[PDB]
RNA sequence: UACGGUGCUGAAGCAACAAAUGCCCUGCUUCCAGGAAAAGCCUCUAAGCAUCAGGUAACAUCAAAUCGUACCCCAAACCG
RNA sequence: CGAAGGUGUGCUGUGAGGCAUGCUGGAGGUAUCAGAAGUGCGAAUGCUGACAUAAGUAACGAUAAAGCGGGUGAAAAGCCCGCUCGCCGGAAGACCAAGGGUUCCUGUCCAACGUUAAUCGGGGCAGGGUGAGUCGACCCCUAAGGCGAGGCCGAAAGGCGUAGUCGAUGGGAAACAGGUUAAUAUUCCUGUACUUGGUGUUACUGCGAAGGGGGGACGGAGAAGGCUAUGUUGGCCGGGCG
RNA sequence: AGGACCGAACCGACUAAUGUUGAAAAAUUAGCGGAUGACUUGUGGCUGGGGGUGAAAGGCCAAUCAAACCGGGAGAUAGCU
RNA sequence: UAAGGUGAUAUGAACCGUUAUAACCGGCGAUUUCCGAAUGGGGAAACCCAGUGUGUUUCGACACACUAUCAUUAACUGAAUCCAUAGGUUAAUGAGGCGAACCGGGGGAACUGAAACAUCUAAGUACCCCGAGGAAAAGAAAUCAACCGAGAUUCCCCCAGUAGCGGCGAGCGAACGGGGAGCAGCCCAGAGCCUGAAUCAGUGUGUGUGUUAGUGGAAGCGUCUGGAAAGGCGCGCGAUACAGGGUGACAGCCCCGUACACAAAAAUGCACAUGCUGUGAGCUCGAUGAGUAGGGCGGGACACGUGGUAUCCUGUCUGAAUAUGGGGGGACCAUCCUCCAAGGCUAAAUACUCCUGACUGACCGAUAGUGAACCAGUACCGUGAGGGAAAGGCGAAAAGAAC
């Protein structure tokens, strides 16, 4: 259990995704940066 | 011929079990645990040399070992070899 | 070798049996020895479902450590220490104290 | 949906394996740190 | 690969200067040309493959000397 | 026994060594594995002594 | 009948019609976009061997080793 | 006759601090005066472990659906048996390949695992279970492609490649029906078969290759014709007359 | 006959709603496009990082791509926090 | 060596042994499946398939041995072609692969610094590759010095952050000379005289010493607290032994040891001596390293970035003199001094620690010290290269809790 918590504390830290907050958290940060233009 | 020191060698154990019962009892065959690198001719010759009976055909399979554990500490046991001796129709053992 | 042995006679330094004389049963490789009538523990077993079942509280004896005793004169009457000498080839032990070979 | 590990015996073998991994220079310095920081699986063989 | 057999001459490296000295690594090559080698005493052609100074010391010492060098120090031709 | 092994010729460490495989090893090995054979310790004394026979075997034959 | 079953016995066992995307069919027709290889298989001989060896046919006899074989497999057993 | 440490109390110094002592603890501590520092933490979206908070809150994973009787049990909505009800039925049935690797079957246990309970389980423990001349692999042959004696090439490592040698997803010999185990079956048993090699005898006889020829040897589409699997109906047979 | 027509398997992904600490790190449901072809699929093989491949989007190259991943130079450097 | 043993978790059962053929420790042997350079062919490592020869009183099947490639040498064969070479076959010898650092050589970055950046730096570093040894390399002046002299190479302390080099920026940075460690010289290019003359190398033997098992090894009791004494108190003894560890609290005298004195059937390392084989001393005379030195062009190494740049190395084109000669002495010339290139060998001082032993620490003590005190490069993660944990302590003794 112990080993599954720590890889699977380990899931998100090296991502990519730019929609989504920290790589997965879904938020509307587009258009709020894209309106701030 | 097979050398008898290799053909001791290769059996090793009569297996007891209810399928290897109903085996002798109704079918002539004996259902003995052989060596893993035993052939069917060193089986036969063995069986026939070693029990002093006359062998009809031998069939050989492989049972593969378990992987048990004791506490938290796994292990496989060991792959052996199970043959079925079908004797003719005189035998006793 | 070894200085106090198999069926030797030893009396005790230290310890619960301070003074009381007894005879070595056996001498564990641990550096120990079981002694008779000594180290009395009061063990208790279960009655196991296999061969014979005591039950109760087994009075036994425990291992004492080898350097808790020392082999017993009984010519002076006390305890006394071992060295070793060769006699006729035999590496015989001998009492300090008097120089006795055992 | 079709995840990245499709399994295949023949694959992982003729492309990790050890007949493969000494097949050439490179591979067989790989095998040379996988028993240098002593490992107890080298290649991917079973 | 481009060595002389008998001068034993390796590609060399070295830099490309320019006018404001930037420095590039070239490498030299040796003048390796595969000429074939009339010898009298076997009567034969050797065909070797010489740098354009290995003909230069193969005119003064002889093409009979040079061989017994390539025979003695294992160069096979 | 190991002197008394060094003193016979090579048939006749043929025999006693077919003798150990036949009546010893082999016997002990069924009896063993068939719930009977109380007695152990047979099983270790026969298979050194197998070992001791090869081993003369192996240096009275040439070398 | 340890009601879980276990043995014994056991009649008829035909015809008509419908019918495949399976089989004849690696066929047939056609079309350009022109549709693997090598062995087994059958044959021809060269060097050689030639009243021998080998080939064919019949009969008899021996052999056919080794490893896989459970179980899931559109899934609670594989990849997630 | 009780050290370090821990936890209180009392006294004391301007402070960091010091001193004494009750209880826990159970074996080490160290004056003074010097010496050396991994020498003092509340912050670094600090690192590691523990524990809160929201909070006994959202959720408990297809809206295919359950109801009752009986059994076992310490306990039954969930397990087993029975009767009903619903769902899938070109699948949510059956058989494999790949992949997994004992999950299979039996007995036994309910700690943890199972998003609940569990007597149940793909969970724990033990025992059992996989039977081949004909199925598949191995094997013979090759495709793409790999490797490659020599070789050509390249600072070295190495690249390419001839002969060759490997490489199936392709070509190459042969078994079917019925029965059986809790668990295997074209493998075991019953019946009836077939294939390829070795050896021996007998009769006839020209045999012989990393060589020649044939064959293997192979597209898309379409169209019917002849069949069969399979199904439907009648006849027959057994049973029913509700 | 047909890069022919309608339409299942099969391949796809146009719209909407749900979901968005999901049943799911891209799906479900209801409709939707192709469906004998420039189709689709199984098994194997080949191409590799300033390189591949690209019916071209800077797309894809193991949930990573205006230059992959791992290890090293390496405690880069940081007039900044 | 031995009175106890059959390795651990881990108890049992069945036994072996006690004065020597239990067990344990050491030397030398024997066996040493399969994979792996893997070597008979293949392959998805631990598997599949052979050929050849020898033997097998049931030789209808078994057992054993050999069969890889390459290099070198030899034998027998052998094309186009006559001779012959290429090629082919067989045999003998050697190699191949792994390994932590040190060493030599072939290639060789960039981030960074210059407060930007390009010359420069980082840096001939990281890394890749080849090769070798217990060390390697270098080495016996065509070297300095300076009109006096020194005398091979290597390493250390100065010289000296000096002279210099330097977008004369950032930076780089000597030598001469001095003090030490260590010290060793030789051979071929070549004939005669003469022989085994020193020399080493390979081996036998003998001696000495060391390694691989070991042996002996001093000396204490009473009483109080206490569960227990090694502690307190009292009185003794050892010490060439009060290093250390254990023992129920802190032991010189309880145990193992320590100081000290001894021990090897066998295998070995080193050092002398000696036998044989190979090898050559010493004398006279002669020779005394040519596509080389030097040059032109391009590049590199020298502290030295082409600059007034000596010197060394060479990719390319050339090209001498050869002891009445030639190289150097920091452009260059003359005078003077010094040395003899274009062939080679050479110990010691020196560098390093995969590995073994002993000892030591104002090193750590379980979030520290190794990633790893514990069955850790494990579990686990990743296709893969690779990444990579957490987790010690009952008690003096299981007496580990009968009922």
């Amino acid at each position: 259990m112990d080993i599954n918590w720590r890889h699977n504390q380990s899931t998100f830290y090296h991502f990519t995704s730019d929609h989504r907050i920290s790589g997965w958290k879904e938020t509307n940060a587009m258009y709020v940066a894209l309106n701030s233009q | 011929m097979i050398r008898e020191e290799r053909l001791l060698k290769v059996l090793r154990a009569p297996h007891v079990s209810e399928k290897a019962s109903t085996a002798m009892e109704k079918s002539n065959t004996i259902v003995l645990k052989v060596a893993k690198d035993a052939t069917k001719a060193e089986i036969k010759a063995a069986v026939q040399k070693l029990f002093e009976v006359e062998v009809e055909v031998v069939n050989t399979l492989v049972v593969k070992g378990k992987v048990k554990r004791h506490g938290q500490r796994i292990g496989r046991r060991s792959d052996w070899k199970k043959a079925y001796v079908t004797l003719k129709e005189g035998q006793n053992l | 070798a070894a200085k106090i042995r198999r069926d030797d006679e030893v009396i005790v330094l230290t310890g619960k049996d301070k003074g009381k004389r007894g005879k070595v049963k056996n001498v564990l490789s641990s550096g120990k020895v079981i002694v008779e009538g000594i180290n009395l523990v009061k063990k208790h077993q279960k009655p196991v479902p296999a061969l014979n079942q005591p039950g109760g509280i087994v009075e036994k004896e425990a291992a004492i450590q080898v350097s808790n005793v020392a082999i017993f004169n009984a010519a002076t009457g006390k305890a006394d220490r071992v060295g070793f000498r060769f006699e006729d080839g035999k590496k015989v032990r001998f009492f300090k104290s008097n120089s006795e070979t055992i | 949906m079709k995840r990245t590990f499709q399994p295949s015996v023949l694959k992982r073998n003729r492309s990790h394996g050890f007949r493969a991994r000494m097949a050439t220079k490179n591979g067989r310095q790989v095998l040379a740190r996988r028993r240098a920081k002593g490992r107890a699986r080298l290649t991917v063989s079973k | 690969s481009r060595v002389c057999q008998v001068t034993g001459k390796r590609p060399v490296t070295g830099n490309n200067r320019s006018h404001a000295l930037n420095a590039t690594k070239r490498r030299f090559l040796p003048n390796l040309h595969s000429h074939r080698f009339w010898v009298e005493s076997e009567k034969r052609f050797v065909t070797l493959r010489v740098s354009a100074k290995g003909m230069r010391v193969i005119d003064k010492k002889g093409i009979d000397t040079v061989l017994a060098e390539l025979r003695a120090r294992g160069e096979k031709y | 026994m190991k002197a008394k092994e060094l003193r016979e010729k090579s048939v006749e460490e043929l025999n006693t060594e077919l003798l150990n495989l036949l009546r010893e090893q082999f016997n002990l090995r069924m009896q063993a594995a068939s719930g009977q054979l109380q007695q152990s310790h047979l099983l270790k004394q026969v298979r050194r002594d197998v070992a001791r026979v090869k081993t003369l075997l192996n240096e009275k034959a040439g070398a």
